[PDB]
């Protein structure tokens, strides 16, 4: 009732995760990262040395449950396992620990572009950061959106429900002309997106969306005008008349 | 590009609406329009920007994550009650213990509306003080779900205002299309099966405005997707039912 | 009799405390709605009588 | 200085139309005096063609459409009665709802005691008429939308804490013996007529 | 076996209604048994065993004789040995529940007999029978109906109109205006300060006009496009005026 | 055997009771029943605490709040009646319109017929006091609707082809319509402190 | 299914059940019968058929 209970839950766990995985794979089959690339993903399993000493564990208290000794060995390979636990416990923000008692931590994360007719893959950072502040922007904020157009499909749609996504200041590494190409990647998994924007990228949305709320302190009151970027625009030319 | 633009709207569910009244620094009541084909929140720094969002992301969670966008990775600095109360706590220069806007009885109200192909469903959340306490349990709320466009935030605080929550609940007997919950887990439930996606989907929607703070796709996806799910909690009961 | 709203939230607090238990399919998301629906189902199955 | 009906009877008529019934579980004081005078109360309806239907035996008043001789039936065209007629799927689930509100009222105690059903009883009787639209999600919104639409016709409340619904009085007023078997022959009629 | 006599008088309650109900001469069975004051509730089984132990406990004497002496066992040293304190306590006070459960169940026969007795007022046994079974034919008639077409389910049915509310008359002298006061004055003020940016913060407007590379790029391959030589750098600013100097050059 | 209404007026009264109103020009045969039987309609609305307002110049009948002594009780209750507070900008528009519809008046004499006025008139007024929301298209915008609000409350039609709207004869009628002119003066008063 | 729900102490589930057994014993009887057949042979409530495609072209051809 505990313990193996624990263990076999965290199992359960990433095998969920793996599934989940699995089956946004085939979402994102049907959007092309690149023209004609589209990207697919690959979960792999850690290696880290506290899972290899937990497996060592449990291999012993399985074979302590054979003992005819009433409970005496069974009980001893149970303290060991559950020491392992309790120190995992105290020290909850290692990588050993939460390797150990994290479900979305036993398994590695991978992305690979492929091409669309060639399945060979062809370019696949296999955790391998090696990447310029925009090209993991670039893929954080496709990922995201994948994930984002699965959630939101009810079992068996293609298309979701709730349509609407909020981004606050999303992209700010990388440059507007791949800035573009992740609102294109967006709108395409078919969501409606509503961006919050720093003063900056002002024009990087200006092509992307057909109005704007714009946001004004005065004090300690703020207020918000709903305005299309042509009456914005007007309101700019009476400041240049003022 | 415009023939996609109309494909948004047509098989799902669009906001196209949001109304606040009394939230962090919106005194009175504001509404603010948002179009089918994409829309911006502009403006200076430290305006509203990140303050319409949280009333957005209030509506959708459970415990929505205030201001993941700066805060991410620690814990958030501001809560429903200082949003319900207008605190002011950044802006300074004569702070009277943190510029409580809205230190008495007060009402907030907060309501989005999404649209498909001629389908209204507008969410809400009525937020009010009886007195000066400012704990938690001494929060009044009331979650609305409508889908009857006559049912306007506007109403729902006309009616607040003239006979409390007594009225409210008359209110609700004699209206079509509405329903109000007092309690939140209720409200949520109903969220879910309207749109038929479970609690993670809206939980993963506030955690995508706090895609800021990002690194290694191992980041991206230990943080930001596939929710937490630990089980560091039951390992404390398990260790401390084998100390018996 | 004990009235129905305290055992729904007697039985409600008991379902929490094995929320870990796999068996027992009790869901975090509402106990209160799970243990509500559990007195139901062994009211119109004739182990109690509610009046 | 002139002729005024008593307050209490004026007071009485008004709760009466403001809320189409008066019930002696909620509000016993004015079904006494509507049931005391019942000439009174029918002298001050007759101007609006609406005529009081008592129910002694559950503590029921309503008010239904009055027709003279033959106003052209069509009794849900008069000026004052808002709302619209029942359609299919709503008489289907006033039946649902009033074999759920007879097998009550068989075991009825004798003082109040406000018919309750859990939302969950009626998905399976509803999924055999209307099908499975393919998710649990989706059937309880179908549920919860026709049990709004009958809110409206005042035949049960929105669902409570617990899912469950409270079936009103009126229901075995509406879904009578009478209106029953005129229902039924109207059916029998749309089932030949189809074939 | 005390909960069981309350069950054999609920089904007895039930057995009686059903009979009341399903029988096609209500008026004869119904004056034999109201005029009678009798149980009308006289499950023999179970019901009269538990009359029978009614009769023997609240004889007095014998049963003050037991509290006595079961207080004098309970006293005994060695039973402190053989029982616990819940079990010992539970044998000392035992005449007073059994006396209690007694009480219990018979307000309880006495509460069904009444609520029957009540049912069998009012004569809606007849109704609930016809009723019962108008509901299984219409509900076994709908199953002929086509659910999946939105023209059927939106049929009208020739149900009446029971209920009418008179509700909401117009009545224009009904209708109240807005009186200064303090949120007046801060509805005028959101009113006339929203969508008024004139004291937007400046550098707010300089980020929102910034170079669109868009057009820079189709103006530049226009103008390649007409002179179609190879063009320097230094010439195409003289060409083409960059309105952000190094932004356009950047671009080129 | 009985005393059945007349069914003409029994008509007049359901037709006055489901709108509140009712115009010589639009139902003149309505109307004129009332005006013949005066004392029996009156009759008729005494039990309900209501009564007919009869203006011949106008041409309109309205039903008028007939409560008891309540004395002076300015936050009167009645159970048929739901008493509503307009909104700023839509009692502004009210404002306007009322004292639109007076000049009329005065212009062409009492009881004068189809008080006219033009959209792009209302326009300019509006943004004076309520400011500029940011655009033609959202001045229209925000006027269209609050003209939408406001038919539904009976006192403007909807605009015909050449963008005009017509005051209906409601207005003259308005119980307390000294707190228009007091919010009128507010506001003007508060915009010439801005100038 | 429906008359399951109908509080008669068990007489219309007992009819419909009825109807139901007549319809299986009728069927049993003529044990080789396609409607028979069809109702209580699993391989036989549901047709076959083949499709000859291209490698390549994924068309039924
Ligand atoms: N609940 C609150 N707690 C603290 N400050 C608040 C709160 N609501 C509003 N404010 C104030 O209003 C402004 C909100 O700034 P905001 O636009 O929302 O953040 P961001 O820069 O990300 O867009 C800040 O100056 C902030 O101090």
């Amino acid at each position: 009732d505990g313990v193996t209970q624990l263990l076999s839950h965290i199992e359960h766990e990433v095998l969920v995760i793996e599934e989940r995985l699995n089956e946004l794979n085939e979402t994102m089959f049907r959007v092309d990262f690149q023209p004609d690339r589209y990207l697919r993903l690959d979960t792999k399993k850690v290696v880290h040395e506290s899972l290899r000493t937990l497996e060592k564990a449990q291999r012993q208290l399985n074979a302590a449950r054979f003992v005819d000794d009433n409970g005496e060995s069974h009980y001893k390979a149970l303290q060991v396992l559950v020491a392992q636990l309790r120190d995992a416990c105290e020290r909850n923000r290692t990588l050993g620990a939460k390797a150990l008692l994290d479900p979305r931590f036993r398994l590695e994360f991978a992305v690979s572009v492929m091409d669309r007719q060639s399945g060979n893959v062809i370019e696949s950072r296999t955790g391998s950061q090696g990447g310029s502040g925009g090209e993991k922007e670039i893929i954080a904020s496709y990922v995201l959106t994948a994930s984002l157009s699965y959630a939101l499909c009810p079992a068996g749609s293609r298309y979701p429900l709730f349509g609407t996504i909020i981004l606050d200041e999303a992209f700010s590494r990388s440059s507007h002309a791949v800035a573009g190409r992740i609102i294109a990647a967006l709108r395409e998994f078919g969501l409606h997106a509503v961006f919050i924007t720093p003063n900056k990228e002002m024009r990087l949305l200006r092509d992307h969306t057909r109005s704007a709320i714009v946001v004004h302190r005065r004090g300690q009151n703020s207020n918000m005008a709903s305005l299309s970027w042509e009456e914005l625009e007007r309101h700019y030319q009476r400041r240049g008349n003022a | 590009m415009n023939q996609v633009s109309g494909l948004a709207g047509k098989e799902s569910f669009i906001l196209t609406r949001i109304e606040l009244f009394n939230w962090g620094g919106f005194h009175g009541l504001h509404q603010a329009a948002i179009h089918q084909d994409g829309t911006a929140v502009i403006g200076p720094t430290g305006s509203g920007k990140t303050t319409l969002v949280d009333a957005l992301m209030t509506l959708l969670c459970a415990n929505p994550r205030y201001n993941l966008a700066s805060t991410g990775g620690h814990e958030s600095d501001r809560d429903l009650i200082s949003y319900v109360r207008g605190v002011s706590g950044p802006g300074d220069g004569g702070e009277g213990q943190s510029h409580i806007a809205r230190p008495g009885k007060t009402v907030t109200g907060i309501a989005a509306t999404l649209e498909r192909e001629g389908k209204q469903v507008r969410l809400g959340a009525l937020l009010w003080f009886d007195s000066t306490s400012s704990s938690v349990t001494d929060m009044k709320r009331l979650w609305l779900f409508s889908d009857n466009p006559g049912q306007t935030l506007e109403h729902w605080l006309n009616v607040y205002h003239e006979g409390g929550t007594r009225l409210l609940r008359q209110m609700e007997k004699e209206a079509i299309g509405l329903w109000t919950y007092p309690n939140k887990k209720q409200y949520l439930a109903r969220l879910r099966d309207f749109f038929e996606v479970g609690e993670n989907a809206f939980t993963l929607l506030n955690r995508a405005a706090g895609l800021k703070q990002l690194n290694s796709i191992d980041e991206i996806f230990r943080e930001l997707v596939l929710d937490d799910h630990s089980a560091f909690d039951r390992a404390a009961e398990v260790a401390n039912s084998f100390d018996g | 009799g004990i009235p129905l709203e305290e055992a729904i939230q007697s039985l409600s607090s008991i379902l929490i405390e094995h929320v870990s238990q796999e068996q027992y399919d009790i869901n975090q998301d509402n106990p209160f709605l799970q243990a509500s629906r559990e007195l139901r189902e062994w009211i119109k199955r004739r182990l109690i009588v509610e009046r | 200085s002139e002729t005024r009906t008593l307050q209490k009877i004026r007071e009485a008529t008004q709760e009466l139309l403001k809320y189409g019934l008066l019930e002696e579980a909620s509000k016993p004081n004015l079904y006494r005096i509507v049931l005391s005078h019942p000439e009174e109360v029918t002298r001050i309806l007759e101007p609006l063609d609406l005529d009081i239907g008592i129910d002694e035996i559950r503590g029921l008043l309503y008010v239904k459409v009055r027709l003279d001789e033959t106003p052209a039936q069509d009794e849900w065209a008069h000026p004052l009665v808002r709302r619209q007629r029942l359609n299919l799927e709503q008489s289907l689930l006033v039946a649902i709802l009033r074999q759920h509100f007879v097998a009550w009222e068989q075991e009825s105690g004798t003082g109040a005691s406000q018919a309750q059903i859990a939302i969950d009883d009626l998905l399976p009787q509803l999924q055999i008429y209307l099908g499975d639209p393919g998710s649990e999600s989706k059937e309880r919104t179908r549920l919860l939308t026709l049990l709004d639409q009958l809110k409206g016709h005042g035949l049960v409340t929105s669902p409570d804490a617990h899912e469950r619904i409270v079936i009103r009085p009126i229901i075995a007023h509406l879904a009578d013996p009478i209106n029953l078997q005129a229902l039924l022959a109207w059916l029998r009629e749309q089932i030949a007529q189809q074939t | 076996d005390f909960r069981r006599v309350e069950d054999s008088w609920r089904e007895a309650d039930r057995a009686l209604r059903q009979s009341i109900i399903g029988e096609q001469y209500h008026r004869g069975d119904i004056v034999e048994r109201l005029l009678n004051d009798q149980d009308a509730l006289l499950n023999t089984p179970e019901g009269r065993v538990f009359d029978s132990f009614q009769q023997q406990l609240r004889q007095s004497s014998e049963l003050k004789a037991m509290s006595e002496r079961l207080r004098v066992i309970l006293s005994h040293p060695s039973a402190s040995d053989a029982l616990n304190r819940l079990q010992r306590h539970d044998l000392r006070w035992l005449v007073k529940r059994l006396v209690d459960e007694s009480q219990t169940v018979l307000q309880a026969r006495a509460r069904s007999e009444r609520d029957v007795r009540g049912f069998m007022k009012t004569g809606l046994a007849a109704e609930h029978h016809r009723v019962g079974h108008l509901l299984n034919e219409f509900l076994n008639l709908a199953l002929k109906l086509d659910w999946q077409r939105q023209m059927i389910r939106k049929q009208e049915v020739p149900l009446p109109a029971v209920g009418v509310a008179v509700t909401g008359i117009p009545a224009i002298e009904r209708l109240r205006f807005k009186e200064v006061d303090d949120e007046a004055e801060q509805t005028l003020d959101l009113s006339n300060h929203a969508a008024d940016l004139t004291q937007i913060g400046d550098d707010f407007w300089d980020a929102f006009n910034g170079l669109d590379r868009e057009v820079l790029i189709q103006q530049t391959l226009q103008l390649l496009a007409k002179e179609n030589r190879p063009v320097g750098l230094a010439e195409l600013a003289e060409l083409l005026p960059p309105a952000h100097d190094l932004e356009t050059f950047a671009v080129w």
